[PDB]
RNA sequence: GUGAACAGCCUCUAGUUGAUAGAAUAAUGUAGAUAAGGGAAGUCGGCAAAAUAGAUCCGUAACUUCGGGAUAAGGAUUGGC
RNA sequence: CGUGGAGGUCAGUGACGAAGCCUAGACCGUAAGGUCGGGUCGAACGGCCUCUAGUGCAGAUCUUGGUGGUAGUAGCAAAUAUUCAAAUGAGAACUUUGAAGACUGAAGUGGGGAAAGGUUCCACGUCAACAGCAGUUGGACGUGGGUUAGUCGAUCCUAAGA
RNA sequence: GAAAUUGUUGAAAGGGAAGGGCAUUUGAUCAGACA
C-alpha cells in the first residue's frame, strides 16, 4: 500500500520538549519531527528539508517555538534500491500561527 | 589449509577465513558461539537483526559487569550485547564461505555451519600515558576467524557392532533345557 | 614523585615517633 | 570533491577574508579544476564566486 | 567501648526487608474471626483511590476545648464500583496449615475476567473456560458434585469477586481478582449464599456503613533507589567531610567481621505492602444519586467530584467511600478495605459523624469556587461566552 | 556601545565551530543555587557561606610622631519624560 | 643416576629417516632414571671401559624474555554548541560546499616576529601503521616543487668581559 | 616449533574451593600365556 499522499499537521512541540536541557532542545526537536514522521507515514527514511531546519532553528537552541504547522509528503525511492521502498519529506508550512489548524489532506493537484 | 578439529566430510564442505582482522577477541568469541550450529540461511537473517537491535548475541563466557537486557530471555540469559564490527565482519566470511558452495557444486538450501573457530592473533602495541609520568601499555586483540559450512544429511549409520556371544558349559545346558520344554 | 602518594613528612599522617 | 584550496586562493584574490568567499554549490565540478591564481579570476568575471558583503552593524540606536 | 550517649534507633525492624511487592494487589493477610450467629457477608471490598478533600463537621468529644465547636479535617475518596461473585473456595484444616479444596467458577464470564488470564489478549483465541462451561449443559451434576464437596469439607469457605474496570475512568480495561472470606454460620449456608450470587453485584454499602472503623491494605507508591539519609532519616554528616556527607559514617565494628542487618543501607523505597487500621467512614455514597457532595447542612445542589473533576484520576460516577485520615497508596491504585479485627470501644469511635460543607474547588491549582454557578455569579460575564 | 576605565558584558573586521558519540534522568558525587521560624545554640575556631558595595549630599569618636586615624562609625538620594 | 667435551672400543645406529618434540600407550629399577610403540620432524647420534668440568634448580622483593586472572572492567565528563541538505566514496555524527545557529570580542581562538624546531610550507597520489571513537581527511605515508637583495640583517664598532 | 596462555571438538564431574593418600565398584584402555 505505497498510495502517495500529501497532509499538514501540525504538532505540538511545547509538550515534546518538557523539561530538556536549554542546548540540546534546538537537536532533540530534529529528532522529534522525525519521529512524527515516522509514527503518521510508517517510512523509516524521513528527510527535513533546508527551509525547515531554518524554522527550529530560528531563536537559537533554546526559541523553538510551541507549534509549527508542516507538510509531510510520502514519495517513491529511487537512486540504487534503499532498505525501504518509500521515504517521506517534511516542508515547513508559511502561515501566520500555526494555533487552530487540523489535519487537512492536501491531493496531488 | 590446516584447519580446527572438523569431523564432517570435506567433499560435501565448504571453508572459509580470515586473519589478522582487527576486531575484538572476546567480542568475536561470543557472536560466533550464537552462531555455531544454525542453518546458513537463518544465519545470515539473524545477523542482520543484530544491526537493527531486534534480536541480541548472548554472552556467556566473556560477561562480567555487561549491562543485562530483555532481549536474552530467547536464548535463556540476562547480559546481552549487540558487536556491529564483530558481526559485519562474521558476515562477511557467511558471504565468502557461502559463495565457495555454488563453486564446488553445492545447493544453498541445506547448508548449516557445522565448524567455526576464533583465536587469537597478535596484538597491535601503542601506549597511554599515565599520572606521575609513567607509561603504560595501549594494545588491541585481533582474531584469526575460520568457519566451514557443511550440507544436512540425514539416516547416516546402521550396522552396528555383531555382539559375540561367550556361553560357558553349564549355560548352554541350561538355555537348551527351557527350550525342550517351552519356547 | 607528584603532590599525591604522601607518606614521608606529614602533620598527623603516618611516619611519625 | 575537495575545495579547500580553491577558497583559500580566492580570498586572496578578492581580498576579504575565507567567512566572505561564496563558492557555487551547482557549479562545483568547474571550481575543482581552477588550480591556479589565474583561473580564480575568471570565475568571479563569471560570477560563479560573489564577494558575500558585509554584515550590517548599524549605529542607530548609538 | 559506649556509643558516647544513647540515642534510639533509626527506623522500625519488623518492616525489612524493603524489597518491592510481588504484586501491585496487596494481600489480606487475616480476616475478621467468624461468628456463627451473624448472617452471611463479606469481610472486605476492593476500590480504587481517587483523591483527598477536605470536610468540616462539628466535633463531639466531651472532656475537650472543641466541644460544640467546628473543625476540618483531611479525608480520602475511594471509588467503589460494585464487584461480581465468579466463584467460591473452600478451604480444609490440615496439620500444616489451611489447604485448598475445590474451586468452583460460574458458568458465565465476562471479558474483563478473561482479560486478567491473558497477557496477549488481541492475539489469543480467547480460549479461556470454554470447556469450563460444557459442566453447566448438563442437568448441572458436574457441577453440583464439586459443590456438595465444599459443604462436608472445607471448613473455611471464601468467595471469588472481580472489580468493574470499565465503570471507572482507568484506561485500564483489566478487572483485578481476589478472594474475600464469608463471615456467616452453618457452612452450608455460605456455599448457598454464594451458589446465588453467581453473575450477580454486590454494592459497598452492603459491607460498610456509616461511623464504622475500618482497615486500608495497599501498596505504598513506589520512589525507586533512594539513598540511606531519606530511606532512614539518619543524621547527615557536617560540611567538611570528604567523599560525601550524605552517607552513614560507621557501619560496623571491626567484631564481629561482617555488616549486621541491622545497619541502615541505601536501597529500594516504596513499593511496599502497608495496613493502615482504625479509620472511620465518613460517607457511604451512591452513584445512582445527584448530589452526593451536598449535605443537610449545605443543600446546593452539587457532586464530590471537585472543579475540572479529580487530579490524574477523572470524575466519581460510582459509589463511593469517604474515609478521614490519609490512606497509603497513590491514586489510580487498587485498594482492599477491611473491617476491623476486634471491637473497638475507646470513644474515638461509636460516635456519629455529620458534616456539614465539603469542599470541592479545583486541585489543580488555589481553587475559589465550588460550582460552576458560583464563578458565573462572582465573576458576572466574561467575552468568550457574551 | 555601556562605564571613571585596556574591568565585566554585547557587536564589526578577522578567525574557528576542533575536545569519542547516542539513550535515559536511580543512589552517591563535582560545580552552581534557593529555603519558613530561630540567628553561631554548630565547631578546636564565624571554617564555609551570607550581608556590605558605584556615584552625589550630610555627618564622622577615642587616640596621635599633628602627617593621620577616615571610605571611621552612621544616614539620605539614584529611572523615564 | 644424569649433562657438555676428550682417549679407546662396539669394522655400533642412520635419508628404507639421526637428533629434538608430543603421547589419563607399554615395560624395567625402592629411587635418581632407562627402554619400546605411535605421531611430528629432517642430518647427524649412541652403548661400554677411562679422562675432564663453566655438570643437575621451585624459590634468592633473582636475571632476561614471554603470557594470565583482574577485564571488555576502571575509563575516553575543563575550555557554553551544533543542525539540515547536497557532492565524493565500498563505507560519512567527523571530508568538501551551501544554508542556519554560535563563539574568540579586538591585553582575540586576529595579523606579524625573536629564541627554538628543520621541510612541518605547497601540489599530486595513498589509508597497513599513527591522529587513545571514526575517517574518503591530516603537521601521517609515498613522489615532486619551493626560499632571487648595492638599500632588510649578519659582516663593522665598542660595553660588562674574554 | 616446547611451556605459560587461548579457541573448537570429544569425554567426565560439580549443594560456600580445588588438588592428595588407602581400598573397591563402575566406565575406558592395555598386557600375557595359549604348547
Amino acid at each position: 500500500l505505497k498510495d502517495v499522499v500529501t497532509r499538514e499537521y501540525t504538532i505540538n512541540l511545547h509538550k515534546r520538549l518538557h523539561g530538556v536541557s536549554f542546548k540540546k532542545r534546538a537537536p532533540r526537536a530534529v529528532k522529534e519531527i522525525k519521529k512524527f514522521a515516522k509514527l503518521h507515514m510508517g517510512t523509516d527514511d524521513v528527510r527535513l528539508a533546508p527551509e525547515l531546519n531554518q524554522a527550529i532553528w530560528k531563536r537559537g537552541v533554546k526559541g523553538v517555538e510551541y507549534r509549527l504547522r508542516l507538510r509531510i509528503s510520502r514519495k517513491r525511492n529511487e537512486e540504487e534500491d534503499a532498505k525501504n521502498p518509500l521515504f517521506s519529506y517534511v516542508e515547513p508550512v508559511l502561515v501566520a500561527s500555526a494555533k487552530g489548524l487540523q489535519t487537512v489532506v492536501v491531493e496531488e493537484d | 589449509a590446516r584447519y580446527g578439529a572438523t569431523s564432517t566430510n570435506p567433499a560435501k564442505s565448504a571453508s572459509a577465513r580470515g586473519s589478522y582482522l582487527r576486531v575484538s577477541f572476546k567480542n568475536t568469541r561470543e557472536t560466533a558461539q550464537a552462531i555455531n550450529g544454525w542453518e546458513l540461511t537463518k544465519a545470515q537473517k539473524y545477523l542482520e537483526q543484530v544491526l537493527d537491535h531486534q534480536r541480541a548475541i548472548p554472552f556467556r563466557r566473556f560477561n562480567s559487569s555487561i549491562g543485562r537486557t530483555a532481549q536474552g530471555k530467547e536464548f535463556g540469559v540476562t547480559k546481552a550485547r549487540w558487536p556491529a564490527k564483530s558481526v559485519k565482519f562474521v558476515q562477511g566470511l557467511l558471504q565468502n564461505a557461502a559463495a565457495n558452495a555454488e563453486a564446488k557444486g553445492l545447493d544453498a538450501t541445506k547448508l548449516y555451519v557445522s565448524h567455526i573457530q576464533v583465536n587469537q592473533a597478535p596484538k597491535q602495541r601503542r601506549r597511554t600515558y599515565r599520572a606521575h609520568g609513567r607509561i603504560n601499555k595501549y594494545e588491541s586483540s585481533p582474531s584469526h576467524i575460520e568457519l566451514v559450512v557443511t550440507e544436512k544429511e540425514e539416516a547416516v549409520a546402521k550396522a552396528a557392532e555383531k555382539k559375540v556371544v561367550r556361553l560357558t558349559s553349564r549355560q548352554r545346558g541350561r538355555i537348551a533345557a527351557q527350550k525342550r520344554i517351552a519356547a | 614523585r607528584g603532590r599525591g602518594r604522601g607518606r614521608g613528612r606529614g602533620r598527623g599522617r603516618g611516619r611519625g615517633r | 570533491a575537495n575545495l579547500r584550496t580553491q577558497k583559500r586562493l580566492a580570498a586572496s584574490v578578492v581580498g576579504v577574508g575565507k567567512r566572505k568567499v561564496w563558492l557555487d554549490p551547482n557549479e562545483t565540478s568547474e571550481i575543482a579544476q581552477a588550480n591556479s591564481r589565474n583561473a580564480i579570476r575568471k570565475l568571479v568575471k563569471n560570477g560563479t564566486i560573489v564577494k558575500k558583503a558585509v554584515t550590517v552593524h548599524s549605529k542607530s540606536r548609538t | 567501648s559506649h556509643r558516647k550517649y544513647e540515642a534510639p534507633r533509626h527506623g522500625h525492624l519488623g518492616f525489612l526487608p524493603r524489597k518491592r511487592a510481588a504484586s501491585i494487589r496487596a494481600r489480606v493477610k487475616a480476616f475478621p474471626k467468624d461468628d456463627r450467629s451473624k448472617p452471611v457477608a463479606l469481610t472486605s471490598f476492593l476500590g480504587y483511590k481517587a483523591g483527598m478533600t477536605t470536610i468540616v463537621r462539628d466535633l463531639d468529644r466531651p472532656g475537650s476545648k472543641f466541644h460544640k465547636r467546628e473543625v476540618v479535617e483531611a479525608v480520602t475518596v475511594v471509588d467503589t464500583p460494585p464487584v461480581v461473585v465468579v466463584g467460591v473456595v473452600g478451604y480444609v484444616e490440615t496439620p500444616r496449615g489451611l489447604r485448598s479444596l475445590t474451586t468452583v467458577w460460574a458458568e458465565h464470564l465476562s471479558d474483563e475476567v478473561k482479560r486478567r488470564f491473558y497477557k496477549n489478549w488481541y492475539k489469543s483465541k480467547k480460549k479461556a473456560f470454554t470447556k469450563y462451561s460444557a459442566k453447566y449443559a448438563q442437568d448441572g451434576a458436574g457441577i453440583e458434585r464439586e459443590l456438595a464437596r465444599i459443604k462436608k469439607y472445607a471448613s473455611v469457605v471464601r468467595v471469588l469477586v472481580h472489580t468493574q474496570i470499565r465503570k471507572t475512568p482507568l484506561a485500564q480495561k483489566k478487572a483485578h481478582l481476589a478472594e474475600i472470606q464469608l463471615n456467616g454460620g452453618s457452612i452450608s449456608e455460605k456455599v448457598d449464599w454464594a451458589r446465588e450470587h453467581f453473575e450477580k453485584t454486590v454494592a459497598v454499602d452492603s459491607v460498610f456503613e456509616q461511623n464504622e472503623m475500618i482497615d486500608a491494605i495497599a501498596v505504598t507508591k513506589g520512589h525507586g533507589f533512594e539513598g540511606v539519609t531519606h530511606r532512614w532519616g539518619t543524621k547527615k554528616l557536617p560540611r567538611k567531610t570528604h567523599r560525601g556527607l550524605r552517607k552513614v559514617a560507621c557501619i560496623g565494628a571491626w567484631h564481629p567481621a561482617h555488616v549486621m542487618w541491622s545497619v541502615a543501607r541505601a536501597g529500594q523505597r516504596g513499593y511496599h505492602s502497608r495496613t493502615s487500621i482504625n479509620h472511620k467512614i465518613y460517607r457511604v455514597g451512591k452513584g445512582d444519586d445527584e448530589a452526593n457532595g451536598a449535605t443537610s447542612f449545605d443543600r446546593t445542589k452539587k457532586t464530590i467530584t471537585p472543579m475540572g473533576g479529580f487530579v490524574h484520576y477523572g470524575e466519581i460516577k460510582n459509589d463511593f467511600i469517604m474515609v478521614k485520615g490519609c490512606i497509603p497508596g497513590n491514586r489510580k491504585r487498587i485498594v482492599t478495605l477491611r473491617k476491623s479485627l476486634y471491637t473497638n470501644t475507646s470513644r474515638k469511635a461509636l460516635e456519629e459523624v455529620s458534616l456539614k460543607w465539603i469542599d470541592t474547588a479545583s486541585k489543580f491549582g488555589k481553587g475559589r469556587f465550588q460550582t460552576p454557578a458560583e464563578k458565573h455569579a462572582f465573576m458576572g460575564t466574561l467575552k468568550k461566552d457574551l
